[PDB]
């Protein structure tokens, strides 16, 4: 009935990559162009539909996927790219009609920055006898990282160790991840992910 | 001398004479002569003068040592040397320039520089002063502070704390340059959470009131410096801004809790290898890590992790093994142990987990000493089956199965332990020889493994123990058990079977450790053979290393057991040969070999009349972590605590009541502290136990100031001279 | 049947004394079967005044007790821990006598440091973590008097380390009234002292030593400031703060480093103060009167009294304290005369000069007892032999009039007396110590007569028939015209033909005395019954007892004469033809080992072995109150060549020649392990060999009965090969 | 109309430190001072009573200093004690009063931090320094301590030390600070000496 609004992408400080915030909207229409010009836009690739056709039509849900992304990353965040951006933070998921969206926001806009960037260099399980097997725990498209509530506002330092025991119905053993830290940027360099589904509403 | 004396010996009158070289190139080295530094070129012997000794002397100081740059454009010189623990030294440097041939006054080198040293090529210049790194672009110019953190006795920036530079870097380096000297690795240590050992040092008679030193040392089961690895890129860096330093995160299998650093090696310029060992001593992980030229970090991933562990003991001997990386940087060699436990070479791949040995048998590679594009060469005691002795061996990296001995027959009767030095690129090796003779120092081309010439053949030592009564060695095994174990006795000259001698068990017995062996020494014992007519012996029963995991871990979580009685065992082997004295056999040792001897005369076995402890160990519970903790575990009760008390020279205080004991130690010892010989002395007073003690005034570890040295052995003599009975 | 080493170190042979604490002029307590009992003095006729169910009900082990002096409660120490030589910290739980309850309502802490009752009544002031506290019923809320306690800086009521040892010889510094009026008590400030650190290793099961850190004043150092306060308990206010003036010190000692050496109560309105310089050469002492519209207490010049030594130090350590008569406007002290020989001067409070009441070639060694008609006091003036000690008794009236009470009781048995006065001097306990079996006896002021004998050790007499027990000869030998003694401890069936190896026993430090007529069972019992050595002591110069031109001969020169004394005394004994010249030893403790160690290394081969136990090395290293007294600072100023000149390591190249054994414990807090360890590294650095031997947190007196017996049985093996006996 | 406003304004000093105001010519009222002070002691004496309040105003000093009443009975003639002979000794040859009085609230007078006076000062000279002579005041002039502490004592029974030089005759100077505590009101004391001439007034 009424208007879908952005405004918790728009009011203080955004989440990390590996601990983004998901706005899934029903039972309302959109103005998606009035958010583009609020941002500086630096990428719009957008696969199974199309760059502009997203702003128009009726759907059964519109799901957007924001977080605070460097610009010096954003090769990581591109489909089918490996490293730890897409094994232990963030990974775009294609089941559905979708756009990647990188912009920088302006200090007119009142959002605020967080202290620095963050992400995953490590999120392993250590397990078997003698504490010998170590398997990396990757993500799923769309998913969380099972590390996240490690650190979620941010890391300390560059390189930071979390350890926690994996109880007995979680399978077994240590769950071991070391966090990243990157040096905040000038202006607050953000991701977006929308998606889209059906049903005629 | 008509005898070897105890004059001979503390004052040094019969010297031996060594040949020590640095390779400075492929085909060239330097070498001393007359404090002349000379460049000798290794195919045709011919020299040249490299700085004269009238440089030495416009100088108002004693150079101590010199380093030349690997561009031969400078030469560092050391001077103001104090010594500070085992490796660890402060000094003062001046950079000489060679193509002015002059002194270089613009921005010099800090006094009580901790670390210092050269790029691998060039000229550069990373020093540590006041626990912080500097790098020098250009001798001329000033340094560039990369580290900001460094506090002392707390944070350690570049160089080492006390445990690690004593028990797993053997060195007061944490300094690693890249190959070309684009990147620099260094590790930082933190010990705010480390306790704190406090002794007294009461210095020159002038000081009214002593100082009391604070050493960050973690004894058994005590909180450990944790340690990080930091790369800075020394080719990106800027006068104007700080220097970024990239932190190369461990695998995740050694961050579930305390652990270490114990090896660094480069690969390339943009491939590292490092080498991570738990608390736990039985895990070890070779971490290869790539460097990523996008981000600037250091991917240490787990499909190129390679696991070393152990389920009978401890990983390698006092430590993993480092890695011998090849041309391409895909594959390297390493000891390991093999299936039935012997130490043999490892062919491994960077990105495969499992590897390929190219050597077995009953016997232990000591040392891989080069890998070329075609032959690795590795030193070895396999010749004639004795674990006692060390040759250099080739074997074809193509055909494993084609293997050469190198110094075997050169001269078997004289040379049956031997070290070398390649060359770069493994071109020259000087081939150095220990014993059984007098050493030997020759050097040998690779092409064709032919001799050039002798270096150094001691012909002047020779003639001079001609007239002298030289006490004669008898290297040879017993079979206790069904057990191969090798003992060494120095007979005396004239040795009669029929008589019986004094006997006198030197023993240090420590794990890995080796006292029968094929070496040529000129210590105490030789005097002791020689004039006062002593069979020394030295028997290496349990625990004891280059024999095989078998007898190496079978002290594994109890120390103090097998390696005290295999001595009590050998002296009554040595007694029922024939030639020994059983009314007068005696024990002595040194920190763990004081250790064994204050247990066997606590043993009541009889079977010794006295003893002498040496800065010996009381507790396990005293000594430092890394060390303790890697053969006895922690001193908890879910863990080995009851090893760890029975095995206490207090607890045997009553048996010392049989013998005749005397126990020395130094006040400043930082290693094994005046703590544990004042337990000691502490339990025997409350046993009624009547003993000789002598303490030595700010001395450490070794008493080695020229004073107190011949201070120890002049008492020590007497000591012998007494409970042997002996004429003074 | 002969003394052997296991009698005397499991305690076999044992002497018996009999201590009293008198509570009245004619009642006495004693402890007997741990049974408290009073006694009536004129006929010896006992009560139970606490019987056996009393204590040991308490749970936990008694260690001592203190009756209020109105006999209505009793402390109850226990929780004992020792600490330096005089302090010690316990718990204390007060006993009402009349209900037989023991007071739970307001309890003493835990670690309290220092308790005492007033002179009169009930009251009790204790010093608790630095602070004084004020109770002045048993059962009421203690009242705290001070706040700037501060362990190891400022000391409230107690002493510091360096006043402990060598100033007042206690732990205490708390002075009630005559009548429990006032309180009296010193401040000490040890901000600027420097600290002593020695390592402490406890027991096996503590991973890393502790640091032991106390605040040692060494010669030259900061000492600490002192500041003396008295406050009115009888207008204590429980809502309000407690008010401590303080008494200044006259001028002439606060022109520089002062000490407080002496404070007594002279009545409720007057106090006595003795100050002493840092020089150790000026002494004052200041009659203080109270001022109740101001509330001050005053020193003015005209009630001061000067006393300064022109050859030395003001006293044998301190200034004599002094003694009031009854009306409080004189008093009786013993200062030096003209010849230099210690006697009793009459002084007045505002008259300066003094009368000599005493006069001779003899000492008086202390003042015991002042009546209106009579003073007693202990003097060494029988038989022209320093060693002896004997109670004297002098009339007031007529100074001629001058009898010994003790000389003529058993001359044989008893030459060395001791004496206990009851109040107001009307029964009287002597104490006799040497040259026989020690005879405690009671006796009454008014005939001077022998009442009972209260001990005379028949059990010791006994079990002493059946062992071949040494002998003693005190004697003398003249000396460059000077009269010097010494000792000798014969063995039995002594021959003065045979040759015997003789062992030299030496302390010699100032004011000294080895040289005396008691009785003792010690170690040298031992080499003289068992092993056939003669033990002999001397007392040179620096000695005491025999004049100030005696004492005052080392003044400034310590480590000379003393030490060459004991050398000449060696050779002389030798000139006696029962020596051997070739088996003589010395041995000694902390100034003892200073000296044998100086005499051996002074390399005049008289000595063939020697041991230091516990040593003093260099004057520089020990405290100050002791050192700057004989020696001055050490400065280019005043006698800095003469530390320097008089160190044990400046003549480690003559211990060449000798066997020299050298015994110290590491946590000596008196001569720090400090001085046996520059010791041991001039001895390695001249190329000399050595027998040592350390023990582990023992103290200055390796007391600990495993340490003190294995000290002892070390000693004995290095003396006997060194002299061949099996 | 020679108004007294200097012994009105600021912190009064102590006793040791006091200050004195010499008139000559200028004509001088009295009462009006009077009027300001609560009188707890108006002992005249020397030649004037309360004649004073005329004369020919001639020579007319005046001292004045914070002097606690507690310690009124050693400021009275021929009083012995600490005052007279280290502090104050009001002269007797020419007509005075000596006056004592409370102050009236923020009578422009400061309170000083406490009270002061001098309980001990004197020389130790002689050789050896044995001879300890104590230095007494004269009437009307200070005290050689003065120098000391003029501000006042920190603590009662301060000591202070200095080497009296060869022209002051050698030895050392010793004085020892005593102090009083703070009323709560401010306690006063004057003392008014007049002098006749030959010549006028
Ligand atoms: C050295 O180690 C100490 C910890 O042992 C680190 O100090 C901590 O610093 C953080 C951040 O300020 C505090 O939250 C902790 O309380 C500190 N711990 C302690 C015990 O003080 C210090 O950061 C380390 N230094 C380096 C360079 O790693
Ligand atoms: C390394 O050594 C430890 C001993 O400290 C081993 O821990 C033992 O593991 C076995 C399981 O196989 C348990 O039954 C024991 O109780 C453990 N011992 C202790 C003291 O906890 C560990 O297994 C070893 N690791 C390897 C790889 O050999
Ligand atoms: C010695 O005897 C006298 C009597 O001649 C005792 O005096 C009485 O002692 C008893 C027991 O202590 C008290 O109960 C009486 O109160 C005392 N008599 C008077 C009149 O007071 C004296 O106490 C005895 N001394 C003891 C028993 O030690
Ligand atoms: C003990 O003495 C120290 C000096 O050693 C006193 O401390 C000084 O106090 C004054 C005034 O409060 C300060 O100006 C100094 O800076 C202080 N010095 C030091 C080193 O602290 C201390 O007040 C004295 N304590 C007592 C109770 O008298
Ligand atoms: C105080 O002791 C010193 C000795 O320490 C004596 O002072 C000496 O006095 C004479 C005077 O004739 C000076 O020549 C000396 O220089 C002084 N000695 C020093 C070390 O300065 C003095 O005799 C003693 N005082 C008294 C009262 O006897
Ligand atoms: C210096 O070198 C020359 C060259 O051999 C040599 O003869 C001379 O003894 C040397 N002198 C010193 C002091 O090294
Ligand atoms: C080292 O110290 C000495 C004096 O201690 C000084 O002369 C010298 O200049 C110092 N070194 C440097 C490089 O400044
Ligand atoms: C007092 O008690 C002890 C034991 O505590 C006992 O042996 C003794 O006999 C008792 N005294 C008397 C006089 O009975």
């Amino acid at each position: 009935d009424k208007e879908c609004d952005f405004t918790p992408m728009l009011v203080g400080v955004p989440p990390q990559v590996y601990n983004f915030k998901r706005l899934v909207f029903t039972n309302c229409n959109y103005n998606l162009t009035k958010l583009l010009s609020l941002f500086m836009v630096n990428e719009f690739s957008c696969n199974g539909i199309s760059p502009d056709a997203i702003a128009r039509g009726c759907y059964s849900s519109l799901t957007v996927d924001y977080f605070a992304y460097p610009l010096s990353m954003r090769s990581y965040i591109q489909p089918g790219s490996a490293g730890d951006i897409s094994l232990y933070n963030y990974k775009q998921s294609f089941a559905n009609p979708t756009c990647r969206v990188l912009a920088t926001a302006p200090a007119n806009l009142t959002l605020t920055k967080p202290s620095a960037y963050g992400y995953f260099q490590k999120c392993s399980r250590v397990s078997g006898e003698h504490n010998s097997v170590e398997t990396p725990l990757y993500i799923n498209p769309g998913e969380y990282s099972i590390c996240r509530s490690f650190s979620p506002y941010g890391f300390s330092e560059d390189g930071e160790v979390f350890r926690r025991q994996l109880t007995q119905y979680e399978g077994g053993g240590i769950l071991v991840g070391v966090g990243a830290k990157l040096a905040m940027t000038d202006k607050l360099e953000m991701g977006f992910i929308i998606s889209v589904q059906y049903g005629t509403d | 001398r008509r005898t070897y004396t105890l004059t001979d010996y503390l004052k040094n009158t019969f010297r031996v004479k060594f040949y020590s070289l640095r390779w400075v190139s492929d085909h060239e080295y330097l070498y001393k002569q007359e404090n002349n530094i000379l460049l000798f070129n290794a195919e045709y012997g011919n020299s040249s003068i490299f700085l004269e000794n009238s440089t030495f002397d416009e100088f108002g100081h004693s150079i101590n040592d010199y380093s030349v740059s690997p561009d031969g454009q400078f030469i560092l010189f050391e001077y103001n040397y104090v010594k500070k623990w085992r490796h660890s030294y402060t000094a003062s440097y001046d950079i000489y320039d060679l193509h002015k041939r002059q002194l270089i006054t613009e921005e010099r080198i800090p006094n009580n520089t901790q670390w210092i040293t050269w790029s691998p090529v060039g000229h550069k210049l990373a020093y540590v002063w006041h626990n912080d790194i500097y790098i020098k672009k250009e001798p001329n110019l000033q340094s560039q502070r990369i580290t900001w953190t460094g506090k002392e006795d707390v944070i350690y920036n570049g160089i080492t704390d006390w445990v690690y530079e004593e028990e797993v870097f053997s060195a007061y380096s944490a300094l690693w340059w890249s190959p070309n000297g684009t990147f620099l690795a260094y590790a930082q240590f933190n010990d705010t959470e480390v306790p704190l050992i406090e002794y007294s040092f009461y210095s020159d008679e002038s000081l009214q009131y002593p100082k009391t030193m604070q050493v960050p040392y973690p004894k058994a089961g005590a909180a450990n410096p944790t340690v990080k690895l930091f790369v800075v890129n020394t080719d990106s860096l800027n006068s104007t801004a700080n220097a970024t330093s990239v932190q190369v995160v461990p695998p995740a299998s050694v961050l579930i809790g305390d652990h270490y650093l114990c090896d660094v090696t480069w690969v390339n310029e943009e491939r590292i290898s490092l080498q991570w060992l738990r608390r736990i001593q039985n895990y070890s992980v070779l971490a290869i890590c790539d460097y990523d030229k996008p981000t600037g970090r250091w991917a240490s991933h787990v499909r190129q992790q390679h696991i070393e562990s152990s389920t009978t003991g401890w990983v390698g001997r006092f430590k993993p093994s480092e890695p011998h990386f090849t041309s391409d940087g895909n594959s390297f060699y390493k000891i390991i142990s093999n299936k039935e436990g012997y130490k043999h070479i490892c062919h491994f791949q960077v990105d495969r987990e499992n590897c390929t040995f190219i050597t077995k048998g009953v016997w232990e590679v000591i040392g891989i000493e080069a890998l070329t594009s075609d032959d690795l060469y590795y030193i070895s005691n396999e010749y004639k089956g004795m674990p006692g002795g060390r040759n250099l061996y080739k074997i074809q990296l193509n055909d494993h199965t084609k293997v050469t001995c190198l110094s075997c027959e050169l001269n078997t009767e004289r040379c049956q332990y031997y070290s070398v030095s390649f060359s770069k690129e493994a071109k020259y090796y000087q081939l150095r020889c220990s014993g059984p003779g007098l050493p030997l120092y020759t050097l040998h081309s690779s092409s064709n493994d032919k001799e050039l010439r002798v270096l150094e053949d001691n012909s002047a030592l020779d003639k001079m123990l001609q007239d002298v009564q030289m006490p004669s060695k008898k290297l040879d095994f017993i079979i206790w058990n069904g057990i191969k174990l090798w003992y060494q006795m120095i007979l005396p000259p004239h040795f009669d079977k029929l008589k019986k001698y004094p006997l006198l068990i030197d023993v240090y017995a420590g794990p890995c450790s080796q006292k029968a062996d094929t070496v040529f020494r000129l210590n105490w014992a030789t005097y002791l053979a020689s004039t006062e007519k002593i069979i020394v012996a030295s028997f290496d029963g349990r625990g004891s290393g280059y024999q095989g995991d078998k007898i190496l871990h079978a002290i594994n979580r109890r120390l103090g057991t097998l390696e005290v009685e295999d001595q009590i065992e050998a002296a009554r082997q040595f007694t029922n040969m024939g030639f020994v004295d059983e009314k007068r056999i005696a024990i002595w040792g040194w920190s763990y070999g004081g250790y064994v001897t204050s247990m066997v005369l606590g043993a009541g076995s009889g079977v010794f009349k006295c003893g002498i402890a040496v800065a010996p160990v009381s507790r396990w519970e005293y000594y430092d972590s890394v060390y303790t903790e890697r053969y006895m575990g922690l001193p908890t009760p879910e863990d080995n605590l009851e090893h760890y008390r029975n095995s206490t020279v207090m607890s045997r205080a009553e048996n010392f009541k049989q013998v005749e004991y005397l126990l020395i130690h130094g006040t400043a010892d930082d290693n094994v502290h005046f703590q544990q010989s004042a337990q000691i002395s502490k339990a025997l007073v409350d046993a009624g136990v009547d003993f000789q003690a002598m303490w030595y005034t700010d001395e450490d570890h070794g008493i080695a100031s020229s004073t107190a040295h011949q201070h120890i052995y002049t008492h020590m003599s007497h000591f012998i001279k007494q409970c042997f009975s002996l004429p003074e």
